[PDB]
């Protein structure tokens, strides 16, 4: 295309905490990152004779 | 005159667990039973 499209992807986040008997464990989180965008131009030259 | 009524004699099923606490499944027993006694059959004694 004239201009590209960014790549997307999801990622989970969690950390292991010490779990002492019968406590509630704290959940993680999900997040997404996106790539950049690139584009393509045009060039041309010629001659007349 | 004595009748033993049974639907499920015994069923030890693993119960729901709180994974958030890391507690194991609740082992729970269960029986669906009943009895039908009478007085025409029985005679009491003493000693």
């Amino acid at each position: 295309p004239q201009v590209m499209d960014a790549k997307w992807a999801l990622q989970g986040n969690c950390v292991f905490l010490e779990h002492i008997e019968g406590e509630e464990i704290k959940f993680g989180t999900i997040n997404a990152e996106n790539g950049p965008v690139a584009r393509i131009q045009t060039y041309a030259t010629g001659f007349e004779y | 005159g004595f009748k033993e009524l049974i639907k499920r004699d015994l069923t030890t099923e693993v119960g729901n667990a709180d994974l958030s606490k890391l507690v194991e499944n609740q082992i729970v027993g269960h029986c669906y039973r009943g009895a039908f006694a009478a007085v025409e059959e029985n005679v009491q004694e003493i000693s």
